[PDB]
């Protein structure tokens, strides 16, 4: 339960609104919790390595340089997120098999769909500033999304 | 690009149009003719209509295994048979030699078909003909075609069977 | 029934990928053939010729010059493809009457919605060398669609 | 009740087609009415002050400027468009809430979904003439809409 209306109108200026640029593609419309950011560009080496990792309560928001040449998620790839308990994903990037993800218990917002995968070496950066859609990204800031957009604050909201 | 006699007759119903490829068929200038339809079913019976009228017509289908597909296709290349009839579908992988005659039973919509179809003849030289029938329903279409292509198709009448209803509108 | 994701996973680079400019508007999911191509602009005669002769196992791909002013498939058009058990078509174009096309056991991937139908002249070549979305497809060569993406090779697949 | 496509069909060049640039975010499929202009950007107070009024019949019909950064139409102001038996709205802007309009039995022709809502100082000018996608609109004139797209006419269809 989270409406992204209801919540711009109640803290205005004190959230930030993200660019109309996005989708849900995975099982949850809502979704939302504390972010770890993720710098990388046609690889998710280092996807696979923190969403191995247990993210109850976080949401993993990955620059992935706009490219739509190349999914950064898969199935087995968010199969993985899912195991370990995490609230959703958000890509600037592409997505892949959105007919596995729709069935997943996970949040999934991308840019579109494209059947290739990333590749698997690793080349990228976490924990680190990353910009897109109009607005600023550190890890610790707090993310919130449904079908209607995304909205992001440096605190906890409710 | 190539160069063809093309003319075409107009009809006045189903049966008048199959006498006049009937008549058409038995001239002597016939030689290796292939016959285009457009229905599925009507392969199956212009094929008997054609030889009651005293012409061995060999009839090819779009579903036909290509076994079938080659047998009938032998036969046509061998004296045995001098007209095949098909649709635009039944044909679309074959080279057939030594084609003189191609026939629009029904019109094409595009001239994009229409251009295939004669394509058929020839070029062994020697200069192939391309005779469309017309039904009223087909008239628009002939000339559709016809401004698809450089220029229209000039008319034709056999003396003896002759159109005993008016041309079309426009 | 296809699954583009898993065939680029296998064939890589035997393959040649759409970029994601397209939609499905058809009742079927995913679907894949021979492809027949058509090059045409705002006018469907042809395609009529095309579709009313039997398409189990084919595709029909339309270089409709990108157009979204005018409709290449309406439901028409459609229930003719599927009357003769064409597997989809894949429309460089706009499509029209979407919630009848939906409706249908029929593939179709295309730009756009517009309710102007086609003229019917004719006009168009077929059979011919084209392209769109990067790549180009030629008649015989093999079409795969999803609804994360669409691909083509030279010869059949599994 | 309404379908575009055969409309242009049968009145050909008695009408006008709007771009390809909307999308339903209501519960109606498909509506049409004759039309009130109103022209405004960021700021819905003109909204209220006319979806007050009852429209049956009626169809509110948006130059919102285009603007995607601030949405005009929420929930709440939806629940007053039904309430006075709205037959549908057009926005050239964004709506709000997309998971409660669907639910709502209105038409909602919009370009986009963005959380933060409108100003509702009143700034604006209702019965004039405006423009966009292409086509340009009076009051009075007569609009249809599926999910085709939406067509106009000066006298009405049927």
């Amino acid at each position: 339960k989270y409406d992204t209306s209801e919540l711009c109108d109640i803290y205005q200026e004190d959230v930030n609104v993200v660019e109309p640029l996005f989708s849900n593609f995975g099982g949850r419309a809502s979704f939302g919790g504390q972010i770890i950011t993720v710098k990388c560009f046609e690889d998710n080496g280092l996807l696979y390595d923190l969403l191995e990792q247990n993210g109850r309560g976080r949401v993993l928001v990955v620059d992935g340089g706009g490219s739509v040449r190349r999914a950064l998620v898969d199935a087995e790839l968010a199969r993985l997120a899912v195991q370990n308990e995490w609230e959703g994903l958000v890509i600037y990037g592409a997505v892949r098999q959105v007919d596995d993800l729709e069935e997943l218990d996970i949040g999934i917002q991308a840019m579109a769909a494209i059947p290739v995968g990333a590749a698997g070496e690793g080349i990228g950066e976490s924990d680190v500033r990353v910009n897109f859609g109009g607005v600023t990204f550190f890890s610790g800031d707090h993310l919130y999304a449904d079908n209607t957009g995304i909205i992001l604050s440096e605190d906890p909201l409710d | 690009r190539k160069k063809i006699h093309q003319w075409y007759y107009r009809a006045d119903d189903l049966e008048h149009k199959t006498a006049l490829l009937v008549h058409l068929l038995k001239q002597p200038e016939a030689t290796r003719s292939i016959v285009f339809v457009r229905k599925r079913e009507r392969v199956h019976e212009l094929a008997n209509w054609l030889r009651e009228a005293g012409i061995n017509n060999c009839y090819l289908e779009g579903e036909m295994v290509q076994g079938k597909r080659n047998e009938a296709i032998k036969r046509l290349t061998e004296g045995r048979v001098n007209v095949l009839v098909a649709t635009d579908v039944a044909a679309r992988g074959i080279d057939i030699p030594d084609v003189s005659h191609v026939f629009n039973f029904d019109m094409p919509r595009s001239g994009d078909t229409y251009l295939h179809r004669i394509g058929r003849t020839a070029r062994a030289g020697r200069k192939g003909t391309a005779i469309s029938l017309v039904e009223a329903h087909d008239h628009l279409l002939l000339g559709k075609v016809g401004r698809y292509i450089e220029e229209p198709i000039k008319a034709r009448v056999i003396d003896e069977l002759r159109p005993k209803t008016r041309a079309p509108s426009e």
